[PDB]
C-alpha cells in the first residue's frame, strides 16, 4: 500500500508528562506549533479532543462529550490552519466547505451502485462525521437545510434519515468545530454581538463556545508574528506521543466531578446570567475535558475556574437587538399611537405606508426605517392591531 | 487568497487613443508589429531561461527582511487607516506579505544569484500599490 | 502597452520559491493573479500569449470548464470500456 496498542514505557511517559506542569499549556503550543498565538484559541482545541465523557445513566442520557465550538474572527488569520492541521489530527477527522456541502451531502446518498444496476444506500457527511472532529467551513455561508440535519446532531447526537425506501434514524456522535467568516467582513468596533456574526441565535447559543478572533494591531505584535513569519526563510513540543495520549485519554479516563467542583460551577453561573444552563451545560462538559486532562478520574475543584473563564473570553468578546426591553415595542405604541391621531384626524381608518415613512422614520432616531416598521407592522398585524389594506396603503384594525 | 488584480477601466485618452490606435493601424498593415523600438524575446529561447532561474531558490537576506516587516505594519497600518469602504481595501493580512515576500524571491529569480536585493524587495511593493490607486483615474 | 501589467506577468510565468517549513506544511510557491476591468479591452488576448508560452499552459474561461472539468470525472469511455 504505502485497535492501537501502546508499548508500555511511553504510556509511562505519559503518566511523567501528566506530572509536568505545564501539559495543560506546553501540550497547547505542540498542539498548532505552526500556528502563533491564539493560545487561548488553541486551549479551546486542547480541551475538545479530550472534551467531555458519556452519561448514558440507567437509561437515557448520552450527553456524550461532545462539543463543538464555532471559530470566528479575521479573514485569513490562518484559522483554516488549523482545521487543516485538526484535519490530520483527527483518527476519524471531517472536512468540508460551505455550499460545496449541502444537506444531503450530511447523510444518506442512496445512489444506485449503476454497476449493478440499483440504488445503494451511502452515510452522510455527518456519518463519516461521526465520530472524531468536524471542521465547517463557511457555516455563516452554509445553507438552511443545512444546521438543521445538524441540529437534529446538536439534540439528538443522532441522524434521522426516513428519505426514499427506509427509515434510519442513525447515530452520529461526533466532534465538531466550524470555520466563520464575519460579513463585515470586519466584525467591526461595538455593534451587537450576535447579529455580528450573522446566523440565528437559536443555532449560535446553542454551540459550545465561540472564540472570536480580532487584530489589534500590535507593533509589537505583527512583527515578531512577521518574525515569526519570518520563520522559513529557513532551514518542548511533542509530536505523535500526544497523538497516542490522544487515544490513551480516551477508554482508559473516566473522571467523576465528585463534590467539590459543584460547589464552585454555581456561584459563577449565577454571575453568568448576572448566561444560559447550555453555558451551565458547557462548565461541566469542559472542566471534565480538563479532567480527562492529567489521567484523572476525579476533577480538579481548580479548573472550573478558566472552565468558566473560557467561556468568559467568548464573554470578554461580547462587550463590543431584539434583547434590548421594547425596541419594535416603543415603536409598535408609537405606530399605533400615529394611525390612532391619524384614524381620529384623517378620514380614513389608513394611511400611505409611504406617509407612514413619512409619519414614522423622518421625525426621529427611534423611529426605524421602512423595511423595520413593517417589520413592525407585520408583527402588529399577527396582533391584530393593524390591517395592511393592500400594498399600496396601511389601514388599523377594525371594532 | 488574491494576492494580485490589475484593474483594467478604460478612460478615452485622446492622445493615447490615437497612438493605440496607430497601433491598431499599424496591423493589419503589416504582420510586424514591434519596432522603434524593441526586440522581443523568442518563447523557447525565453523559456529556457525561466526553469533556468527556477533552479536559483533565492535565500533571503534579513536585511531586506526586517524592512519587509517594517512596510508591513505600516501597511497593516495605512489599510486600516482607510478603514470605512472607499478605495480599501483592508486589512494588509500576511498572506499578501507572506507573497510579497515571496514575490522578491519570485523576482530575485530574475536577478537569480539568490541574494533578495531590498530593491528587488521593494520592486514589489511598487507593484502592490499600482495593483490598486488606479481608481482614481 | 500596459507593460507594468506584463511587468508582474513575468512573475507568474516563473513565481516562487515555495517553502518548505517541516511541520510541514508547504507553502505557494505560485501567483495568483487577476485582472478587473471591462469591456474586454482584450484582456482575453493575455491569457491567449501567457499559457501558449507558459509550460503547462492551460487557457480556460467560466463556461468553459466546470470544477467537474477540474476533477476527475467518471465517463463511459466510447469502444473500449468502461466508465474509466
Amino acid at each position: 500500500v504505502s485497535v492501537r496498542q501502546i508499548t508500555d514505557q511511553d504510556l509511562a511517559k505519559i503518566r511523567e508528562v501528566a506530572a509536568r506542569e505545564d501539559l495543560y499549556s506546553l501540550l497547547a503550543r505542540s498542539i498548532a506549533p505552526s500556528i502563533y498565538e491564539l493560545e487561548d484559541v488553541k486551549k479551546g482545541i486542547l480541551l475538545q479532543l479530550f472534551g467531555g465523557t458519556n452519561k448514558t445513566f440507567t437509561k437515557g442520557g448520552r450527553y456524550r462529550g461532545d462539543i463543538n465550538i464555532l471559530l470566528c474572527g479575521d479573514p485569513s488569520t490562518s484559522k483554516s490552519q488549523i482545521l487543516q492541521y485538526v484535519h490530520k489530527i483527527t483518527p476519524r477527522g471531517v472536512y468540508t466547505s460551505g455550499k460545496g456541502s449541502s444537506a444531503v451531502g450530511l447523510t444518506a446518498y442512496i445512489t444506485r451502485d449503476v454497476d449493478t444496476k440499483q440504488l445503494v444506500l451511502e452515510s452522510g457527511a455527518l456519518v463519516l462525521s461521526d465520530g472524531g472532529v468536524c471542521c465547517i467551513d463557511e457555516f455563516d455561508k452554509m445553507s438552511d437545510s443545512t444546521r438543521s440535519v445538524l441540529h437534529e446532531v446538536m439534540e439528538q447526537q443522532t441522524i434521522s434519515i426516513a428519505k426514499a425506501g427506509i427509515i434510519t434514524t442513525l447515530n452520529a456522535r461526533s466532534s465538531i468545530l466550524a470555520s466563520a467568516n464575519p460579513i463585515g467582513s470586519r466584525y467591526n468596533p461595538n455593534l451587537p454581538v450576535t447579529e455580528n456574526i450573522d446566523l440565528p441565535p437559536p443555532l449560535l447559543s446553542r454551540f459550545d463556545l465561540v472564540y472570536l478572533v480580532l487584530d489589534k494591531v500590535d507593533e509589537k505584535n505583527d512583527r515578531e508574528l512577521a518574525k515569526h513569519l519570518t520563520n522559513l526563510y529557513l532551514e518542548v513540543l511533542p509530536v505523535e506521543f500526544l497523538t497516542m495520549y490522544i487515544s490513551y485519554a480516551k477508554e482508559h479516563i473516566h473522571p467523576i466531578i465528585t463534590e467539590a467542583a459543584k460547589t464552585e460551577l454555581v456561584r459563577a453561573y449565577v454571575g453568568m446570567r448576572k448566561a444560559t444552563t447550555r453555558q451551565l451545560e458547557s462548565m461541566i462538559r469542559l472542566a471534565e475535558a480538563h479532567a480527562k486532562m492529567k489521567l484523572k478520574n476525579v476533577v480538579e475543584l481548580e479548573d472550573v475556574q478558566e472552565a468558566v473563564r473560557l467561556i468568559r473570553s467568548a464573554i470578554k468578546d461580547y462587550a463590543t437587538q431584539t434583547g434590548k426591553s421594547v425596541i419594535q415595542r416603543k415603536l409598535q405604541e408609537d405606530l399605533s399611537r400615529e394611525i390612532m391621531n391619524v384614524l381620529k384626524d384623517q378620514a380614513s381608518d389608513s394611511m400611505s405606508f409611504n406617509e407612514l415613512i413619512k409619519q414614522i422614520n423622518e421625525h426621529s432616531q427611534d423611529r426605524v426605517e421602512s423595511s423595520d416598521i413593517q417589520e413592525a407592522l407585520s408583527r402588529l398585524q399577527q396582533e391584530d392591531k393593524v390591517i395592511v389594506l393592500g400594498e399600496g396603503v396601511r389601514r388599523s384594525v377594525r371594532l | 487568497r488574491f494576492d494580485i488584480l490589475f484593474l483594467m477601466l478604460d478612460i478615452p485618452s485622446r492622445d493615447d487613443d490615437e497612438k493605440l490606435a496607430e497601433h491598431v493601424t499599424y496591423v493589419h498593415m503589416h504582420n510586424k508589429q514591434p519596432d522603434l523600438d524593441f526586440t522581443p524575446v523568442e518563447p523557447s529561447k525565453m523559456r529556457e531561461y525561466i526553469a533556468y532561474a527556477k533552479t536559483k531558490r533565492p535565500v533571503m537576506s534579513e536585511a531586506v527582511n526586517d524592512y519587509v516587516v517594517q512596510a508591513y505594519i505600516r501597511l497593516r497600518q495605512d489599510s486600516k487607516r482607510e478603514m470605512d469602504s472607499k478605495f480599501s481595501f483592508g486589512q494588509a493580512t500576511p498572506r499578501t506579505l507572506l507573497g510579497i515576500i515571496r514575490l522578491s524571491q519570485a523576482l530575485a529569480k530574475l536577478r537569480l544569484a539568490d541574494m533578495v536585493d531590498i530593491d528587488d524587495v521593494e520592486e514589489a511593493l511598487r507593484l502592490v500599490r499600482v495593483s490598486k490607486e488606479s481608481l482614481y483615474q | 502597452g500596459n507593460l507594468d501589467v506584463k511587468k508582474a506577468l513575468l512573475l507568474l510565468l516563473v513565481g516562487g520559491v515555495d517553502k518548505r517549513v517541516g511541520d510541514g506544511m508547504k507553502i505557494r510557491g505560485d501567483i495568483n493573479v487577476c485582472l478587473m476591468g471591462d469591456p474586454g479591452v482584450a484582456k482575453s488576448q493575455l491569457l491567449k500569449a501567457i499559457c501558449k508560452i507558459s509550460p503547462r499552459g492551460v487557457y480556460t474561461t467560466g463556461k468553459g470548464s466546470s470544477g467537474v472539468g477540474l476533477t476527475a470525472a467518471v465517463m463511459k469511455d466510447p469502444v473500449t470500456d468502461e466508465m474509466i
